RNA sequence: CAUGUGGUUUAAUUCGAAGCAACGCGAAGAACCUUACCAGGCCUUGACAUGCUAGGGAACCCGGGUGAAAGCCUGGGGUGCCCCGCGAGGGGAGCCCUAGCACAGGUGCUGCAUGGCCGUCGUCAGCUCGUGCCGUGAGGUGUUGGGUUAAGUCCCGCAACGAGCGCAACCCCCGCCGUUAGUUGCCAGCGGUUCGGCCGGGCACUCUAACGGGACUGCCCGCGAAAGCGGGAGGAAGGAGGGGACGACGUCUGGUCAGCAUGGCCCUUACGGCCUGGGCGACACACGUGCUACAAUGCCCACUACAAAGCGAUGCCACCCGGCAACGGGGAGCUAAUCGCAAAAAGGUGGGCCCAGUUCGGAUUGGGGUCUGCAACCCGACCCCAUGAAGCCGGAAUCGCUAGUAAUCGCGGAUCAGC
């Protein structure tokens, strides 16, 4: 994946505002347009809108969510079928 | 099975659709079209219909021009037809001497 | 998006990663050759015209 | 081609038996351009050939050959409104060819494991006059007397 | 399109490199930058004097650029005054030692580019396209060339129908690589567009 | 002391040194049938000797570079072909019509813009 | 198998080095 | 005690050596000859047209061939008048000993 | 399974190519960038050109706030000049700012307005002109004809005689030889030989890269009116020595306004410009090109050989080490005939598999790591554990190749951070 030699990663611009609700204490809408973001154990019980393209997509955060990224969860692709 | 280009043109699965049932009229003949091909392209002076279908005799190479995409769609019949016809038949004609 | 884009690419970059080579002829984002600072239609220009140096038609 | 007719490549003598013959018959067992797997096999076989029945393989070898070799043959060829089955006699030349692929192939068209044992085996058959490739064989001469009717459409 | 081109075709057998020079690996491509900004501004100028080839020598961040050129006089200027003017000029680019010379041309009737962009020029001013070409190889005959075949393209005359008109005498082997063949090409302007002006002018062979 | 010829193959050179002795053979410092081992090719790398009469009567130290195991063995064949015609030019005639005393010059075709290799061809499509 | 990563056979295909190619 | 010699063209590092080998060897004193060193091959394949057509390239290449020489037993009276020797254009001169 | 395309899906899946001659094609390197596409935040002499005019000072370097960034706000430290400069002190012009106005800019359209460049028929043996001649004329003759050739190639014939663009030749590589050349390359013989052509020593040989030589149907015989053809010798090579470069007048209203140039038409707080993100990688399907296979002429582990052409100073990296490994840490050599990439693989000796959907095959998936990179969710390559699919040689149809070719095996390079 990502190397481990190298820091688990977050856009700090993220990682502050993340932080900046601990402090008050939870819960915003945090718009972003953060898809490379990894989820951390401080993101959990939020809602980030993560945008996929087109729209900031609501998404809530859990504890079986924490090692993958912030796009995962807004998908980006539009597909009902085929005919 | 059958295919189909529209050349820088936006067309309809209806339009497509009797493209197909246009291309049955070679059917007749009773002999395999293989991998049939049609694309359809406007020029200045109409559209275009172009073809090109292997059978187990040869190919069908075909270009119909005109006003009407439609009647371009049949000329192009037209003329497949005709090579078709003579493809199956261009055999016979030496049987004797 | 011609000239917009020859000039984005002259200019230093927001990371070390957007570097990428143009035409310095005629701007062309593709087939740019490293050793010229030309992509491969100018390139084959000026070889004949002869504003090349050592460059030829090599016959093998 | 269309000029002047083409030249019969001559082969070098191999380096065991020196035999014109015998380096067709290696190159026809030939895969991949690797010639000295190739090489090998026909020599096995000898090997094989030699133990299993008790005189010189290349002897052997050159009978299996006088019977694969076809004499009549038929070539296909439309009069009027129908193709015929035409009998005709096969270049001196076209019957060592073609009695050296259908001894190979003959052989591996058999059950015994290495491609080694085989060749000796359908080598051995055929020098007789049993074998695999000899019903090929056989069966090209029945197709050609058999249409003896048709052959002052020689040519 | 298929014909190729008769100077990338016999450089180093009948025709010798616009720029004479090494560089290396790692110096070429602003090295021949140069070559290219100096050509242009060079050409952009000395359209007026005729010129017909910029030699450009190079050896340790200096380099003589040799103009060879119909009417000498344009480029040296006022009993010397443009010259260097232009050596002024061009070291402003450069930004090195640029020694610019001159060298004159005995017949511009017998070099191609030249020519080439003459015929291009009396399109442009509206003339008689087939007689311009017709006489283009006239003159260059008349000049003394062993061969001479001019080629104009495009929209003749004004025509909406692009049509390409060409005239050519004597010998003109482009096949022949020890034959030679001097080459020039004019794009020429209009009102309606670009018209293609080419010059084919057989020499001599060695 | 020594007899040489020059002998080529593709882009196999071979450096033949004969001193008549026992009629054994080294190439590279190491033994003959070592360095082709399980080769059958190889017996007549050493062939035009034989053409001559004289398998015992000389000796070969032998240097090779370049090509493959197979080309280097023919050109062996020419080199040491070669050198028995200089120590003795009445050889033409019994290695010439063995056609010993030739190089032949079929290399490696060039591969060609548009093309697979030298010859094989893109495969395309009608319909 | 020329394909199969895990071969000797393979990891010259590829062009690469592993533990069924090591250098 | 040696020169390199690094250019573009091949008539012109052929005659610059054999000047610096007529320039010492005349000069004093001994003058190991101008060695002809491999040629370092810079291709280039390029598409001759501007738009597909793929399997229709040009041939290019750039040729830096290579030349050594050397000035054996040195002696300063040569090592002066090089510093008056006559090189061409295309051609790049190296020396270190 | 990879890739292009048709299609359908989509906020968008940018666009062109269209039977042969579009479809691993423009793309010799799409995570961002590229990038022309969509959503969303922005900019209005503007990312860039040449200017004219007023306010600052020029010219530059550094952080502060907000913000995804872009931007909107911004706290700072000095214009040389020549000037009256002892000073207060004003002008000025290279180069920035801010406001206007010209203008910029457009991968917006027309390849059916265009230059250029390419494909193609076609390396096919052809296409023409001058003058004469024949025909009221379009046009014929020549260029047809007999023979020969790879060839409008040559011979002979002839109301034709010439000439041109093509054919050929002159250019490059390989094949043989000689000259010049001797290190970084070569090592036949002497001496050492630290056991490495390592050193002495030498250029013999190998090579290297430059210069000539050579082949001309010249010789012989025969057939021939001749050109030529059959055949033998000599030679490394023999009838065009094998390959390459080169493509006639033209054709396809062929391809490209998206390389570029370009007439005209069109946009002007936007059809321009900047950025973050998404898309170009979508997946009921259809087609083209291809990779790996279905195995015993085979698969696996070990050990053992023989190339060539290339590339390599934020580059190739020896060798040492940690690591199953990818890799990581050390660290020598080389602007490279030295030093490195480097192992070539098929192949060779040996050993296992014993005909099985398998020790075939390596897709798909789980899980754990490595590197590039601001960032690998979308979407990177790589390693290792596990998983171990389809597939038992492929219908109609159909592609290539005439010799160092096809087949088969590996090696390099371009583009490129990586892929
Ligand atoms: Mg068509
Ligand atoms: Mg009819
Ligand atoms: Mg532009
Ligand atoms: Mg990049
Ligand atoms: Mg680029
Ligand atoms: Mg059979
Ligand atoms: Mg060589
Ligand atoms: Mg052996
Ligand atoms: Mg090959
Ligand atoms: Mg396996
Ligand atoms: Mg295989
Ligand atoms: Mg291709
Ligand atoms: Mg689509
Ligand atoms: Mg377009
Ligand atoms: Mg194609
Ligand atoms: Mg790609
Ligand atoms: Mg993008
Ligand atoms: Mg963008
Ligand atoms: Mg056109
Ligand atoms: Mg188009
Ligand atoms: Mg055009
Ligand atoms: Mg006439
Ligand atoms: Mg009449
Ligand atoms: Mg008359
Ligand atoms: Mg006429
Ligand atoms: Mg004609
Ligand atoms: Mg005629
Ligand atoms: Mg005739
Ligand atoms: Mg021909
Ligand atoms: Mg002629
Ligand atoms: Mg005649
Ligand atoms: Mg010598
Ligand atoms: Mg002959
Ligand atoms: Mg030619
Ligand atoms: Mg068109
Ligand atoms: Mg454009
Ligand atoms: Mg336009
Ligand atoms: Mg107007
Ligand atoms: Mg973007
Ligand atoms: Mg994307
Ligand atoms: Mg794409
Ligand atoms: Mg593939
Ligand atoms: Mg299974
Ligand atoms: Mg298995
Ligand atoms: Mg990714
Ligand atoms: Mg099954
Ligand atoms: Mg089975
Ligand atoms: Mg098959
Ligand atoms: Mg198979
Ligand atoms: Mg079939
Ligand atoms: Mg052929
Ligand atoms: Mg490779
Ligand atoms: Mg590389
Ligand atoms: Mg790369
Ligand atoms: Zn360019």
């Amino acid at each position: 994946p990502r190397s481990l030699k190298k820091g688990v990663f977050v856009d700090d611009h993220l990682l502050e505002k993340v932080l900046e609700l601990n402090a008050k204490g939870e819960k915003r809408l945090i718009k972003t347009w953060s898809r490379r973001s990894t989820i951390v154990p401080e993101m959990v019980g939020h809602t980030i809108a993560v945008y996929n393209g087109k729209q900031h997509v609501p998404v809530y955060i859990t504890e079986n969510m924490v090692g993958h990224k912030l796009g995962e969860f807004a998908p980006t692709r539009t597909y009902r079928g085929h005919g | 099975t059958m295919n189909i280009t529209s050349k820088q043109m936006e067309i309809t699965p209806a339009i497509r659709q009797h493209v197909a049932d246009r291309l049955a009229k070679l059917e007749k003949w009773q002999t395999h079209l293989i991998n049939p091909h049609i694309i359809l392209s406007k020029e200045p002076q109409g559209f275009v219909a172009d073809a090109t279908i292997n059978t187990p005799n040869g190919v069908l190479v075909a270009s119909g021009k005109h006003e009407d995409m439609y009647t371009a769609i049949n000329e192009l019949i037209n003329k497949l037809e005709r090579q078709l016809n003579k493809l199956q038949h261009k055999g016979e004609a030496r049987r004797a001497a | 998006a011609r000239k917009a884009l020859i000039e984005k690419a002259k200019r230093t970059p927001k990371f070390k990663v957007r570097a990428y080579t143009r035409c310095v002829r005629c701007g062309r984002a593709r087939s740019v050759y490293r050793f010229f600072g030309l992509c491969r239609i100018c390139l084959r220009e000026l070889a004949h015209k002869g504003q090349l140096p050592g460059v030829r038609k090599a016959s093998w | 081609a269309r000029r002047r007719r083409a030249e019969v490549r001559q082969l070098q003598p191999d380096l065991v038996y020196g035999d014109v013959l015998v380096t067709a018959f290696i190159n026809k067992i030939m895969r991949d351009g690797k010639k000295n797997l190739a090489a090998r096999i026909f020599y096995d076989a000898c090997k094989i050939i030699q133990e299993k029945t008790g005189q010189e393989p290349l002897k052997v070898f050159k009978q299996a050959v006088e019977n694969v070799k076809p004499r009549m043959e038929v070539r296909s060829r439309r009069v009027g409104g129908a193709n015929y089955q035409v009998p005709m006699e096969v270049s001196p030349r076209r019957q060592q060819s073609l009695a050296l692929r259908w001894l190979v192939q003959a052989a591996n068209q058999r059950p015994e494991r290495r491609a080694a044992v085989r060749i000796a085996h359908e080598l051995m058959d055929a020098a007789e006059g049993k074998g695999g490739a000899v019903k090929k064989k056989e069966d090209v001469e029945r197709m050609a007397e058999a249409n003896r009717a048709y052959a002052h459409y020689r040519w | 399109g298929n014909k190729i081109h008769p100077i990338g075709f016999r450089l180093g057998i009948t025709r010798d490199w616009e720029s004479r020079w090494y560089a290396g690996k790692k110096q070429y491509r602003h090295l021949l930058l140069e070559d290219q900004r100096i050509r242009g501004l060079l050409e952009k100028e000395l359209y007026s004097a005729g010129l017909a080839r910029v030699d450009i020598e190079r050896a340790a961040d200096n380099v003589a650029v040799t103009v060879h050129v119909a009417k000498p006089g344009v480029v040296i200027g006022r009993g010397g005054e443009r010259i260097r003017v232009l050596r002024e000029e061009l070291a402003k680019l450069t930004g090195k030692n640029v020694a610019l010379n001159v060298q004159e041309v005995q017949n511009p009737n017998l070099s191609a580019p030249l020519v080439a962009q003459r015929v291009a020029e009396q399109i442009e001013r509206r003339f008689a396209v087939r007689r311009a070409i017709k006489q283009a190889v006239q003159r260059v005959m008349e000049s003394g060339a062993k061969g001479a075949k001019v080629i104009v393209s495009g929209r003749i005359g004004g025509a909406e129908q692009a049509r390409t008109e060409w005239a050519a005498q004597g010998r003109v082997p482009l096949h022949t690589l020890r034959a030679n063949i001097d080459y020039g090409f004019a794009l020429a302007r209009t009102t309606y567009g670009v018209l293609g002006v080419k010059a084919y002018i057989f020499l001599g062979e060695v | 002391e020594q007899y040489y010829g020059t002998g080529r193959r593709k882009e196999a050179v071979a450096r033949v040194f004969l001193r008549p002795g026992n009629g054994k053979v080294t190439v590279n410092g190491q033994d003959f049938n070592e360095y082709f081992q399980g080769l059958v090719r190889a017996v007549a790398a050493l062939e035009p000797l034989r053409a001559v009469d004289a398998l015992g009567h000389f000796d070969a130290y032998i240097t090779v570079r370049g090509g493959g195991k197979s080309g280097q063995i023919d050109a062996i064949k020419l080199g040491i072909a070669r050198a028995l015609v200089q120590y003795n030019p009445d050889y033409r005639a019994k290695l010439k019509p063995l056609g010993f005393l030739t190089r032949d010059a079929r290399v490696v075709e060039r591969k060609k813009y548009g093309k697979h290799k030298a010859r094989r061809a893109p495969q395309y499509s009608k319909r | 198998g020329k394909g199969d990563r895990r071969t000797r056979r393979g990891k010259i295909w590829r062009g690469t080095y592993g533990k069924y190619r090591p250098r | 005690i040696r020169i390199k010699l690094r250019g573009f063209d091949h008539k012109t590092l052929d005659a610059s050596a054999q000047k610096i080998v007529e320039a010492a060897r005349r000069s004093g004193a001994q003058v190991s000859g101008p060695i002809p060193l491999p040629t370092r091959v810079r291709r280039f394949t390029v598409i001759r047209g501007p738009f597909k057509h793929k399997d229709s390239r040009e041939h290019f290449e750039l040729r830096t061939h290579n030349r050594l020489v050397d000035i054996i037993n040195p002696n300063r009276k040569t090592i002066e008048q090089l510093m008056t020797l006559d090189l061409p254009t295309g051609v790049e001169i190296e020396i270190k000993t």
